[PDB]
């Protein structure tokens, strides 16, 4: 929920 | 017995461990250097330090067995809210009672209170902090123990935000119960003596401490001018 570069270190 | 499954669980986070936290310290060179002199003299240095551990809290978690299978929305909300609690608890290996300090190499990069201080933080959290880094080093925990304490801390079904509580649970006491049992057969009396319920009192510990973190950080960041001194990670994952 608008977390880019969380959500890019996880994938 | 320690089945053949729950051998391969810690020997997975024993690994993941191992990739990410590197005991040279050698990248803190890479952050803005500490000042030591001056209000929130030492945020950049420490915010860098925190930034940077956010990111090996992230790699940890993604190698904790079954955090794959969760969305990446779950995922998301259970390293918003345990990124500090982890950080806190992997701090500890740095930390010595020696002189109660966090003590990564060289005199540059060993922090005590004061230097907390001068991060913009207040003894309301900074004692408490301690005196969990005391009582953690006091259970000398096994490396094993260690690791599977971190990823249970992360798999948490009650963090706020969680969708699949039911899944999330389900995940934990996987990893719960290969600590419960790991104890009883590998950590040795008197050390195991109520071991598994003074682990999960550092859990409850970790909540009071992430509670207090993020209202000081919360007044911290209010402040347009110390949120500028932080990183754009730390911004995504504590607030802003
Ligand atoms: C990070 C790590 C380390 C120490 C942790 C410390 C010492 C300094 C003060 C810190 C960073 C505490 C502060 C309350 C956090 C302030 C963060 C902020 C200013 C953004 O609100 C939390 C843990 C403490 C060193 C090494 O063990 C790696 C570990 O990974």
């Amino acid at each position: 929920k608008n977390h880019p570069m969380l959500m890019n270190l996880l994938k | 017995k320690l089945s053949e499954e729950q051998q391969h669980i810690i020997a997975i986070l024993l690994d993941a461990h191992h990739k990410t936290y590197d005991p040279t310290y050698a990248d803190f060179r890479d952050f803005r250097p500490p000042v030591r002199m001056s209000p929130l003299s030492m945020l950049p240095h420490l915010a860098d330090l925190v930034s940077y551990s956010i990111q090996k809290v992230i790699g940890f978690a993604k190698m904790i067995p079954g955090f794959r299978d969760l969305t990446s929305d779950d995922q998301i909300v259970l390293l918003k809210s345990s990124a500090i609690e982890v950080i806190m608890l992997r701090s500890n290996q740095s930390f010595t009672m020696d002189d109660m300090s966090w003590d990564c190499g060289s005199q540059d990069y060993k922090y005590d209170v004061t230097d907390v201080s001068k991060a913009g933080h207040t003894l309301e959290l900074i004692e408490p902090l301690i005196k969990f880094q005391v009582g953690l080093k006091k259970l000398n925990l096994h490396e094993e123990e260690h690791v599977l304490l971190m990823a249970i801390c992360i798999v948490s079904p009650d963090r706020p935000g969680v969708q699949d509580a039911k899944l999330v649970e389900a995940i934990q006491d996987r990893l719960s119960n290969t600590l419960q049992t790991y104890i009883r057969c590998r950590h040795p009396p008197p050390g195991s003596h109520q071991l598994y319920a003074k682990m999960i009192q550092k859990l409850a510990d970790l909540r009071s401490l992430n509670e207090e973190h993020s209202k000081q950080y919360r007044s911290l960041s209010f402040q347009p001018e110390n949120s500028m001194k932080l990183t754009p990670l730390v911004l995504e994952v504590f607030g802003n």
